[PDB]
This record gives structure tokens, sequence and C-alpha cells, in this order.
């Protein structure tokens, strides 16, 4: 199959008869699921994203079926809005992205071009939005609050930035704040027709 | 683990 990045890339999964939407995410190292029980043995642990860290709990072995595949492996629990379906169980089911193909084994990191600069980015499908580090771009900017771990964070939206991407161009909005990583969002993802497929 | 969810 196929599966569009117009849209986030939403799936039903089924835990232990649990059904739950969670979002196909290559931005992702893990899977983190919303807070739920689950049988087993657990041990405490931080992620970050934007914003900073949260706590869960990290569950090995856990059956998730995702589209008619099986997958099992680590699934971390804790206060999230979405479900993440992460690489450590998309590459198991066969992901990958396409536009060439891209699979998932290790970080979708890509350098791209922006203000005549190279700099590395993740392709991210878990990102309506492009956010870059701090960096000076040309143009007016508009402040724009994004939604983080623990609250909104700061950033610049700068719009109709070109930005060379695996060869393509794209023209479009980028933000510039306090991630961890630069990420390339579905925003972008789409002029340079990348989709998910299996 | 770094977990990159973005709305």
């Amino acid at each position: 199959p196929q599966i569009t990045l117009w849209k986030r890339p939403l799936v039903t999964i089924r835990i232990g008869g649990q059904l739950k939407e969670a979002l196909l995410n290559t931005g992702s190292d893990f899977t983190v699921l919303e807070e739920m029980n689950l049988p087993g043995k657990w041990k405490p642990k931080m992620i970050r994203g934007i914003g900073g860290f949260i706590k869960v709990r990290q569950y090995d072995q856990i059956p998730v079926e995702i589209l008619g595949h099986k997958a099992i492996g680590t699934v971390l629990v804790g206060p999230t809005p979405v479900n993440i379906i992460g690489r450590n169980l998309l590459t198991q089911i066969g992901m990958t992205l396409n536009f060439p193909q891209i699979t998932l084994w290790k970080r979708p990191l890509v350098t791209i071009r922006i203000g005549g600069q190279l700099k590395e980015a993740l392709l991210n499908t878990g990102s309506d939005d492009t956010v870059l580090e701090e960096m000076n771009l040309p143009g007016k900017w508009k402040p724009k609050m994004i939604g983080g771990i623990g609250g909104f964070i700061k950033v610049r939206q700068y719009d109709q930035i070109p930005v060379e991407i695996l060869g393509h161009k794209a023209i479009g909005t980028v933000l510039v704040g306090p991630t961890p990583v630069n990420i390339i969002g579905r925003n972008l993802l789409t002029q340079i027709g990348m989709t998910l497929n299996f | 683990a770094t977990i990159m969810m973005q709305r």
C-alpha cells in the first residue's frame, strides 16, 4: 500500500483488543502510546521532543497490530496527545519513505540547502510543519507559537522560503526555534512528492 | 529516544 502525506498519517492500531488511533512517525525513534495499562514489567525512561522531555514507562515485547501487520517490540507509555508509531515498529512492518526509496532502520536525515547553507534535517511524517534550529533567514517573519511538551514554544514563521531537499525544490513555510533536531514536516514533504509505503 | 511530533 501507499499512504499520502496531505493529511496526518493516522492509522488505527490494536493492542490486546484495545483499538487506538496512532500517527506514523518517521521522526520518532520509538513508539509512544497514550496512557494505558499494559501487562508486564516496565522501567521509567525520559524521551525528548520539541518543548523538552516527558517521563514514560518502557514495556518490551508488546504486540501491536498495524494495518494488518504484527509488530512486536518496545512501547513507551506516557502522557502523549497522539499515539506515535516510531521507527522501531515501522521498520518491522516494512514501511519506507518514497518519492527513490528511504528505509527507516536509521534516522532519515538528509542534507538540505536553505539560504545558501547546507544543514542536516530529519524527514518527519509526524510533523505538520518544518522547524529549524536558530538561524537567520531573509524576509518578514511573524511570531508564532507551536505546541510542544509542557506547553507552547515560541518560533519565528517565515513564508515562501526556498528549500532544496534530496534534489527537489520546495518553496514554503519554515519555522525557526528551539527544536532538538531540524525537521522537515509534511508541508514540505508533500511538495517534494514523498509518500509512506510498505 | 528522540520522538519528534508537531501539530
